[PDB]
């Protein structure tokens, strides 16, 4: 997915929120 | 009524949080 | 040794290889911080190796992360944080007018009395597309506040109503304009809807992505978007919006994939479909891709030779005048003296130097008085382009005269042009004119709508913002500002069907040109350092932060401090004795 | 808003 | 418009073709 | 190519003699 989050990799499905 | 729980958004009543971030 | 001078000349040349070669090899850190402020103002972001001496701070400056906080600080010095409702400035048509006014006036201060904690009460007083633009206005109020903006918008991204969700997508794009936040939250949030089943969702997502990424020709965002012009489910409106977004993202880059994809999308379209006026957005995106590249454009003019004859004149003219937009070329102006895009191209070329601009002003007055009945509809929009955020009295007198024309489109465009010319200025003459013209055009919904838009635009940012494309002693042109202004004015060459029809959301392209008009000075640690300045024209005495107007020059009153940049516009770092 | 002066900000009325 | 106001040396006034003469 | 004075401008197909067509010098 080019539209996701893993927070934010250096600090989830955004549309569905699954 | 400013946040969403884990899915439910009680404002929009959307069903299927760190504000707008996925976490 | 004056690297900020060399950097300004390189930016004038738009020769980024030399810009990057001059930004490196400057050993003085604070000079690099000043140059980073210049690049951030110009909308150039250059990638640096993490081993440069102060990578973290130079990157943090270049991305305008602190812009919001300094803007709100100046808002606290002026004591202007209180929200204004639209009625203070003074059916679906008037609620739409009120939404645009509210967004324009409260732009960049994240406060509002309409879009409160619960905005549904306002959104559901609107219907269909007006509700889309209402939802989009929230992101204009929260401009440059990415974190707080998204925190406020997020609830509407889950709405059951598709127009509200589309407007929230566009708002989410708007709040990311100019602020280059190192997280790509907009790409993550919007990218699932570019091929959504609903075309309205596609419009919101694509226009939002176009505004969020207008600065740089990102290869991933372009690879995401370019397929959407070829999708068989894409409407002509969606193909046009996609060409606008791609041309904004790729503005001035000569990106070959944008060129070829747009040319393919033209070559596929029937001679019956190229009559649809959203098709005019196809070559606009093409021109934006080659903006200011000049004589190189001939290669593409030959490829357009196969296109149908009626569409060919428009495409060829628009792409050619885009290639020369900054040139101030005497011979192309002679050639321009289809007709609407010709006169708009005259303004677009002439604005680069003042003598040509005065000859253009004389021409535009002549055309409004004695021109072809069809040709004069575009003449006031050219007056907007040449004199945005510059309230000259002769221009406003001309536009006020023709704000009563029996041709409805001349009237509409003259009123909008008054709003553009006076934008970001609390000019009392113009405000009084607009109030009287609002009393004259009562019981006339479209003229009254244009009047409300112009009233709101005059008070843009409560007087703290500008739309002028030039900066730094009126010698550097921001291409993203030009792209936004051209998007709006080319859509106004069909105001009755685009703007007064369904697609008034394109007005939000003006956000690409919004900039602060305040001077601010720092010490070498980027800490607010008040100093005294003598702001003239080339005069009174003021203490920084001072708002400059269109043609004013500030010079430091005392010799205690020395500026790192010779131009006291925007953010300036000040050294000691 | 009023109309500040020191900082060269011109307001309008409501003010 | 109606015309008072201003005419740029267009003097009867003939300010434009779209105004009453 | 001229105009005749209500007024008629054929060269502009507009309906609402001038010495000059360009500026209408009286």
């Amino acid at each position: 997915s080019v539209s996701s989050a893993v927070y934010s990799a250096s600090s989830y499905y955004y549309s569905s929120s699954l | 009524s400013s946040y969403s729980m884990h899915y439910i958004y009680p404002y929009s009543s959307y069903t299927y949080k760190y504000q707008w971030r996925g976490a | 040794s004056r690297f900020p001078e060399a950097l300004r000349l390189a930016l004038m040349l738009n020769d980024m290889e030399l810009v990057e070669d001059i930004f490196t090899s400057c050993k003085d850190v604070v000079v690099q911080k000043q140059m980073a402020f210049m690049l951030g103002r110009h909308g150039v972001f250059l990638e640096l190796s993490e081993d440069v001496e102060e990578y973290e701070d130079l990157t943090e400056i270049m991305s305008n992360v602190q812009l919001n906080s300094n803007f709100l600080a100046l808002a606290r010095e002026l004591d202007i944080m209180e929200p204004k409702v639209p009625d203070d400035i003074y059916s679906a048509r008037m609620n739409l007018a009120s939404s645009f006014v509210n967004g324009f006036v409260n732009a960049a201060f994240g406060q509002d009395k309409l879009l409160t904690d619960d905005g549904n009460k306002w959104l559901y007083k609107n219907k269909d597309h007006g509700m889309l633009s209402a939802a989009a206005s929230l992101g204009m109020i929260l401009l440059w506040d990415v974190d707080g903006g998204l925190t406020q918008i997020d609830k509407y991204l889950y709405s059951s109503e598709d127009y509200i969700k589309s407007g929230a997508l566009l708002a989410c794009g708007i709040v990311n304009s100019g602020v280059r936040n190192e997280c790509d939250p907009a790409l993550a949030l919007l990218s699932d809807f570019v091929l959504h089943n609903s075309n309205t969702m596609r419009l919101g997502s694509i226009f939002g992505l176009g505004l969020a990424y207008a600065g740089s020709n990102r290869e991933d965002v372009l690879t995401l978007l370019l397929p959407v012009m070829g999708d068989s489910k894409s409407s002509m409106e969606v193909a046009g919006v996609t060409a606008l977004a791609c041309g904004m993202i790729a503005v001035g880059s000569c990106n070959g994939d944008v060129t070829s994809t747009i040319l393919q999308t033209i070559m596929e379209k029937s001679e019956t479909e190229l009559k649809d006026t959203y098709a005019r957005w196809l070559p606009l995106g093409l021109g934006l891709n080659h903006l200011g590249k000049g004589e190189a454009i001939e290669a593409i003019l030959a490829a357009l030779e196969v296109v149908s004859e009626p569409f060919r004149s428009f495409a060829n003219t628009l792409v050619d005048v885009c290639a020369y937009a900054g040139s101030g070329n005497v011979l192309k102006v002679q050639q321009l003296l289809h007709q609407g895009v010709a006169v708009l191209g005259i303004a677009l070329i002439a604005m680069g130097e003042e003598i040509g601009a005065e000859m253009a002003l004389r021409t535009f007055g002549h055309l409004l008085r004695y021109g072809e009945p069809t040709l004069r509809r575009a003449v006031p929009l050219a007056l907007a382009l040449i004199s945005v955020s510059n309230p000259r009295l002769n221009i406003l007198d001309t536009l006020s005269k023709f704000s009563h024309d029996a041709d409805p489109e001349v009237s509409y465009n003259s009123i909008f042009a008054m709003g553009m010319v006076g934008s970001g200025t609390n000019n009392a003459r113009l405000a009084a004119m607009l109030r009287q013209l609002a009393q004259y055009h009562a019981k006339d919904p479209n003229n009254l709508f244009m009047v409300r838009l112009a009233q709101g635009l005059t008070h843009l940012g409560k007087g703290t913002l500008t739309l002028c494309p030039y900066h730094s002693d009126r010698q550097l042109m921001s291409q993203v500002a030009v792209a936004g202004l051209l998007t709006v004015l080319v859509s106004f060459l069909d105001v009755r069907n685009i703007i007064l029809g369904k697609s008034h959301y394109v007005l939000y392209g003006l956000v690409a040109a919004m900039q602060p008009r305040m001077l601010v000075t720092f010490d070498e640690e980027l800490r607010p350092l008040p100093v005294s300045v003598r702001v003239g024209q080339a005069f009174q005495t003021h203490t920084t932060p001072v708002l400059l107007a269109h043609g004013e020059r500030a010079e430091l009153a005392t010799e205690e401090f020395l500026p790192v940049t010779p131009i006291l516009e925007g953010f300036v770092i000040l050294r000691k004795n | 808003f009023p109309d500040v002066g020191l900082h060269r900000y011109w307001g309008w009325d409501c003010g």
